[PDB]
C-alpha cells in the first residue's frame, strides 16, 4: 500500500501567519489527492480535492499543490477558526491517510 | 442534504465482535459508495474498507480478514462487523459518503471501547 508522511506532525501558530504542510506518498499517487481538516470532537471535513480544488465553502487563504509523491497544503493568514489537525489522503489503489498536522495556536 | 448517522454498542469486551449500522439519508445506496474509517484515540485516521453502489467492497489490507462490509439497500443502511476485537480496536468509527475522489459527507461517527 503507498503511505503518506505528513510534515510537521505539530506545529504552532499566530493568528494572521502563513503555514505549509506537506503530505509525501512513498509511491506515485497521481494527484488522486484529498486534504481534510478535523476539529475537536467532530468529523472530518473536505477541504481540498484532486490536488488543486477546493470544496464548497471553503474560504480561498487555502491553496494546494502538489505531483508525483510531493503534495503541499498552504494557508494564508491563520484565522483562529483554521486551528485543528490536518490530514491527506490518496486514491491511488487503496485509499490511506497521512499521519496528520496539529495546527496548535502559539 | 445528506445525512449519514452512527449507531454501535458501546463497550464490548475483546474477542468479541462488533457491528456497527450506518445509517444514510438523501441518497441513494446504489448511486454512492460508503467507506468506513476509524480513529484511535489521540490518533490519526485509518481507512478501513468501502462497499460500491454496485455492491463490490474493498479492504484496508491489514485487516481484512477480520472485517466484512454489507448494505440494505432497501433500508439505507452499511454495515461494519469486526470479530475477534482487540483492545487495539478502540476508536471512533465513522461511515463517509464516496463521490469522485472524495469523502464529501461524513457521520458523526461512533465510540467503541473494547474493555474486559
Amino acid at each position: 500500500d503507498i503511505v503518506l508522511t505528513q510534515s510537521p506532525a505539530s506545529l504552532s501558530a499566530s493568528v494572521g501567519e502563513t503555514v505549509t504542510i506537506t503530505c509525501r506518498a512513498s509511491g506515485n499517487i497521481h494527484n488522486y489527492l484529498a486534504w481534510y481538516q478535523q476539529k475537536q470532537g467532530k468529523s472530518p471535513q473536505l477541504l481540498v480535492y484532486y490536488t488543486t480544488t477546493l470544496a464548497d465553502g471553503v474560504p480561498s487563504r487555502f491553496s494546494g499543490s502538489g505531483s508525483g509523491t510531493q503534495y503541499s497544503l498552504k494557508i494564508n493568514s491563520l484565522q483562529p477558526d483554521d486551528f485543528g489537525s490536518y490530514y491527506c489522503q490518496h486514491f491511488w489503489s487503496t485509499p490511506t491517510f497521512g499521519g496528520g498536522t496539529k495546527l496548535e495556536i502559539k | 442534504q445528506v445525512q449519514l448517522q452512527e449507531s454501535g454498542p458501546g463497550l464490548v469486551a475483546p474477542s468479541q465482535s462488533l457491528s456497527i449500522t450506518c445509517t444514510v439519508s438523501g441518497f441513494s445506496l446504489t448511486g454512492y459508495g460508503v467507506n468506513w474509517v476509524r480513529q484511535p484515540p489521540g490518533k490519526g485516521l485509518e481507512w478501513l474498507g468501502m462497499i460500491w453502489g454496485d455492491g463490490n467492497t474493498d479492504y484496508n489490507s491489514a485487516l481484512k480478514s477480520r472485517l466484512s462490509i454489507s448494505k440494505d439497500n432497501s433500508k439505507s443502511q452499511v454495515f461494519l462487523k469486526m470479530n475477534s476485537l482487540h483492545t487495539d480496536d478502540t476508536a471512533r468509527y465513522y461511515c463517509a459518503r464516496e463521490r469522485d475522489y472524495r469523502l464529501d459527507y461524513w457521520g458523526q461517527g461512533t465510540t467503541v471501547t473494547v474493555s474486559s
